[PDB]
């Protein structure tokens, strides 16, 4: 728990380059 | 536990090196190349997605959350992986490993674990937080192999040369140890007792006793020099052929830089498989003798230079680390400044056309002073250790001349024997400082050996492929596209349920929107990359139980982006095929506009092209690859926008050679301008990742559709 | 005279260095950059036809001829320059000094002045020839300066900081030639005569001088860093600041890369600057005073030292050459070794298609074995250095011990003064050695001074501008190009008779085949470059009366191949405009397809686009442009292929976004697509460097000719 | 005097780069 969690496209759209 | 902290090995693999060290953290460690894989890091990094599926895959139980400030009060599972925005500009994970007193603690694989107070971190921090957890299958592994090991055996095939560097440097310290009693000689026996013929004959017998340490010197410098070459070789070598072998995953998923810097990582690696084993094994023998001498000649000096050695070896080591942060920053900055020297040079036009050449040299001004603080950090770093060093070894020698002329006072020792002291110091100290001096050397050797070997584990394209049947021979007959789906790496998936068929030796045509996903097809039937779920079947065989190698010579590709190879023109248009006549060159040569340019060109079909065929423009280069596919003699070819750059001659001479191709041959044509392709037996178009309808363009029209609407707008 | 060989700077100035060489020869000197602008040099090397206009320029008689084995034979003006293709591969220029017997002298500009078999010369010698010769104004000269004087100013700001220096320098100096005679005491005074309490003051006075000498060792490297930090910030952002100031024909003509080289220059300049005065001013004075102590001490062993010295300069100054030549043969080796890498690893996908992963990997394996090969041959030549100063050095200090134990042994000296000679010999022998260590810095530091400077005394493009009219503060108006002719550099001309007139507010359009010279159009009218003849003209006035800063802000280029800056969005939107509000910005935003767009990217229009916003595509940065376009508030703007890497949707509206543009704003599309421009007021096709039709969409048709040829066959 | 003079088009066609 301890927060909100992203669906899959949220999950995709946090790039992290 | 440890708070293990993987520094990452290239500028993209932040994501995967955060995974890595949360696994080594929960007892599970392997390869970065394989969780950089796993992970679906690309040349733009990885992303949430990404991490949580290989986290899944790894056994975790991976979540993705976005938390807000008063989340990280809340106790939570420590090791997760959080976004960060470096300079409020980049993206960037890292690894939380404790939630203290206002102190956050973060593994950043590009710095180290450092701590921030939990304003900065807050206000660097984004929303984004990754939870990781082990599930009910995470059995611990080590599966990773010693890369030390692995390039240390290379040298059993030379062994003779090691054994003779050995013995040559044995006997140039043998030799150096006698010839550093020569002032002993003088002073004690020669000088003070007013011998003349035995100085004479002393001195030649020195003289040549150093001469004989020259020339074995010279010849064990040679052997070295010998060595590291062929290692050198034998290492770049290997990992060259290892990288030709790889599937097409790996090319794209990484930058031109990240597989050509691990070229250096060679040398790094023969400069500890060569010169550490060497220098451990010369000085370790070579320093315990002249210590072994130097305490027969004195106890107290013997004490006083083994202290000096430590104090210095204290400072080095204390030194080791802010030096090579320094190094570190300093290489980032001019990093920074050299991609915006390029980004500016290269667009100069733009600037000068909005009289924006005041804010770039102000720019270009502010990055040279950032890396002049860098240079002036490390400098100063250097100064200081270079300060205490040389405070540290005059020191000692003037204590040393001062306990000795003391001893000589006393009668403990003679002058003669106090000057051999200070000439086997050196034969003392330099032995220990080299080994001492070794450590910076070994680190980048094992970080480098560990880039370099992470590559040549990964399964090659053979490798992965299934079993071949061998009673297919013959591509020739009708492509079937099942239920295919395909994504690139852990995107967005490109081609979702293309289910079609190609007829035998019909022309087929393929057309779409830019980014569609036609290419994607394209090499989808030519085994680059392979399709997530459904098949491809030819002739009623599938693909993947045809062998690699028939599959290549039988499928013969035109990309959009041609690529022209450093080499003839005859060397060009037979890149595999190793034995062709000319005339099947010349007859390729017409059909493909490719005779008539290449004739006009000085001399013939031999003309070395420079820089990638840079004097040709994009349409020659693109009729020398239509020429190279035609020549390859392929059932099936595949023209990718080939015509696009191409004028109207071009174009019709091309369509002309197409259709009237002889043999059972098939042709794929993908345009994106439908006028240039309208005579085709079969059109397909498809337009999110999928057909949406196919038939000829007498019945696209009839039949009202995307189709209908796209011809409508566009003509 | 002496056979001048001008060395090339760059890759591809070999002709320009050439005819340097030539002018040279002939007594007239320039600049080497001022000559590679008059031959016409571009990225792609130099013609016979632009050498032959620069010469006769220069004022010489040049021509051309072809020439076989049996006209060398024959006399003619030697110094000519010549074809040769070097590795078969390559085409270069060398200068033919003199034809002796059956062997033929040139200078390369490459390796140097170099001597060739007959027939080897003419199997690698194209049968091309320039002959140059003096004409009737040939007025010698000497038009270029020298460029460490002008970078040695640099010190005139900081003269109290080499001041220190100095003075640091030499208390160093003194203080260490005082402590050197430590030893000298030990022996002749305190261990002879059995003093201790002198022993432990003096001792104690000799680590005091050793300490004073390390802290000023400390202060003096602080002020030398400084020093040379801020030399180097200077030059760069002097080199830097001239370079964003020069006109198009400069950036063109040179490669990125030979731009950017010009920053490592600096640090070679100032490796000279600051690190050779300073060596020279104190070594100097600290030589002199050692040779005089140690001619003091005893004369026999001081002029020992001189010979040894002698030796060691003799040595170092015969294997300057060798090695410099082998260091630069490395550095070609592995340049091609690097190009032929990133090839490969570039084009990955051709060579699986046509499995040539084997011949690649020989060649690769092949350019290996060449660089280890010239890695080797630089390894003997520092071997064979290192033994022969090793012998000179080690056989020079048995000879001085000797020696110094025979005239201890008569009487000539003490042993402590031998010992105290021993120890000056340190500061004797190496400001010596370091004053002959300066001939390698010097000449390096000497090339990347002329590199450098020599683009510094080109004009800028404010400085070459004819009067300006300051009365002239709008474009709005009719845009006529007169009869004007244009060519990039001294190439083929892409423009002949370009006569054509733009009526004020109307939409107008330029179409043609690819190559045939619209882009050039769009950039003649912003003043990147000039017509070779006539006059573009604007409201009747013409565009070189207009202020420079004017005609760039009130003109609005959308290039095709478009460059993003990395940067926010609202700063690439806003490039030169400093003083500018949020909603405008948003209303630009808006006709160009990209406020949706941009609003759905994180955050706002604040996101930094990392390496020249690759993460967009095509299409994004397209949109992008345009919105900048746009926002600059031109008078006119030129579209070049804006609309061809959209989709249908944002391609309709941007072309009714650009129609319906408020205020009489002059808007030119240039078009590959003739259905992308329909409804334009005016159309202007150009086939042949020339306009050939004019007229509007119904009026083209009507007319027979090329326009309705080309809509026939393209739609 | 030594060959034929080569015309402008044979003259740019003599690339030296
Ligand atoms: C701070 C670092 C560590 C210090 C911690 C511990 C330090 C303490 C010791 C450390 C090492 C011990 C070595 C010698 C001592 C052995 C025992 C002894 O005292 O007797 C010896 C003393 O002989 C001497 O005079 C030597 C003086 C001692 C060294 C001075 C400083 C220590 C090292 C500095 C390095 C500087 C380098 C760094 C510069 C920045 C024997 O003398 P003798 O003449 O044979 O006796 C009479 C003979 N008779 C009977 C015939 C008359
Ligand atoms: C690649 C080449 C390597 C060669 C390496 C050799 C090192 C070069 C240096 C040696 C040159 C010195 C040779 C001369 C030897 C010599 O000549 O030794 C001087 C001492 C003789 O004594 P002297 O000078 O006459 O003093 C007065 C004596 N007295 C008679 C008045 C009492
Ligand atoms: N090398 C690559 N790496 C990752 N994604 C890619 C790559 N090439 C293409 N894609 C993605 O796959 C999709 C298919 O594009 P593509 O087929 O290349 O366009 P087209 O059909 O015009 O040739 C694109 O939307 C693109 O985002
Ligand atoms: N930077 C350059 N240097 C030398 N020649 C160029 C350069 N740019 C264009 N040219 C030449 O000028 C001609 C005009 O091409 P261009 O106007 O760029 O085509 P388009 O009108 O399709 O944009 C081309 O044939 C090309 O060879
Ligand atoms: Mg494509
Ligand atoms: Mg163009």
């Amino acid at each position: 728990n301890i927060g909100r969690e992203l669906t899959d496209e949220e999950l995709m759209e946090m790039t992290g380059g | 536990k440890k708070y293990v902290c993987v520094r990452q090995y290239d500028l993209t693999d932040c994501g995967a090196a955060c995974l890595s060290s949360i696994a080594q953290y929960y007892g599970l460690k392997m390869s970065l190349a394989k969780i950089r894989e796993m992970t679906g890091t690309d040349t733009q990094g990885t992303n949430a997605y990404g991490l949580i599926h290989a986290a899944k895959q790894l056994g975790f139980s991976a979540k993705g959350v976005k938390a807000s400030k008063e989340d990280l009060l809340k106790d939570f599972r420590l090791p997760a992986i959080a976004n960060v925005i470096v300079d409020n500009r980049l993206a960037h994970f890292v690894v939380i490993y404790s939630i203290k007193n206002r102190i956050i603690t973060v593994a950043d694989p590009g710095k180290g674990i450092v701590r921030y107070s939990m304003d900065d971190f807050c206000s660097i921090w984004t929303g984004g937080l990754v939870l990781l957890e082990p599930g009910e299958a995470f059995q611990k592994g080590d599966y990773t192999q010693n890369m030390m090991v692995k390039f240390a055996g290379f040298l059993k095939p030379l062994k003779k040369t090691v054994l003779c560097i050995f013995l040559a440097s044995l006997l140039y310290t043998a030799l150096g140890i006698a010839g550093s009693f020569y002032i002993k000689f003088l002073f004690d026996d020669l000088i003070k007792f007013e011998k003349l013929n035995d100085l004479h004959i002393i001195s030649a017998g020195f003289a040549v006793i150093f001469l004989l340490q020259i020339f074995l010197n010279y010849y064990r410098s040679i052997l070295v020099t010998k060595l590291g070459m062929s290692i050198d070789k034998s290492i770049m070598m290997e990992y060259y052929s290892h990288v030709l072998k790889l599937p097409m995953n790996f090319f794209n998923s990484r930058k031109v830089g990240e597989i050509i810097s691990r070229f250096m990582d060679a040398s790094k690696i023969r400069q500890a498989i060569s010169g550490a084993t060497l220098t451990i094994m010369i000085d370790t023998i070579m320093a315990v003798i002249g210590g072994i001498l130097l305490y027969i000649q004195n106890s107290s000096l013997f004490f006083i230079s083994f202290i000096i050695i430590l104090l210095y070896g204290i400072i080095v080591t204390v030194f080791n680390k802010p030096i090579q942060n320094a190094n570190r920053q300093i290489m980032e900055d001019n990093a920074k400044l050299t991609s915006a020297l390029v980004e500016s040079v290269k667009g100069i036009e733009t600037i000068k056309s909005f009289g924006a050449e005041e804010q770039t040299e102000k720019s270009t001004r502010d990055k040279i002073e950032t890396v002049m603080k860098s240079s002036f950090k490390e400098g100063m770093l250097y100064i200081n250790l270079s300060s205490l060093t040389g405070i540290v070894a005059g020191l000692g020698g003037i204590v040393i001349l001062w306990a000795g002329a003391y001893n000589v006072i006393k009668g403990n020792m003679s002058g003669g024997q106090l000057l051999a002291f200070n000439a086997l110091l050196a034969y003392f100290l330099t032995p220990v400082k080299n080994l001492i001096d070794l450590q910076p050397l070994i680190q980048t050797a094992v970080v480098a050996s560990n880039r370099l070997g992470e590559i040549l584990e990964l399964a090659t394209e053979k490798e992965l492929r299934e079993d071949s049947d061998d009673f297919v021979i013959s591509l020739k007959g009708d492509i079937e596209f099942r239920n295919v789906d395909f994504r690139y790496g852990l995107r967005k998936p490109v081609l979702k349920n293309i289910n079609l068929t190609i007829p035998k030796g019909k022309t087929v045509a393929i057309v779409g929107e830019s980014g569609s996903g036609k290419t994607t097809l394209a090499k989808l039937l030519m085994n680059f990359y392979s399709p997530e779920k459904g098949d491809i079947l030819i002739n009623g065989h599938s693909i993947k139980n045809i062998s690699l190698e028939l599959i290549r010579k039988k499928i013969a590709f035109v990309s959009q982006d041609v690529f022209i190879f450093s080499g003839t023109v005859k060397e060009n248009l037979c890149l595999g095929n190793e034995n062709v006549d000319m005339d099947e060159i010349i007859k390729a040569a017409k059909m493909a506009n490719a005779h008539d340019f290449i004739e006009k060109l000085p001399l013939k079909y031999d003309t070395f092209l420079n820089e990638s065929g840079a004097n040709l423009s994009e349409g020659q280069k693109q009729r020398l690859a239509i020429a190279r596919a035609l020549l390859k003699k392929p059932d099936i070819l595949i023209l990718d926008e080939a015509t696009s750059n191409l004028d109207s001659i071009t174009e019709n001479h091309i369509k002309d050679a197409i259709y009237g191709l002889e043999d059972d041959v098939t042709v794929i044509i993908i345009a994106h301008r439908l006028s240039t392709i309208v005579n085709c037996d079969k059109i397909y178009l498809l337009k999110d990742g999928e057909i949406v309808e196919s038939g000829s363009h007498t019945e696209l029209i009839a039949l009202k559709g995307c189709y209908f609407k796209m011809w409508k707008q566009t003509e």
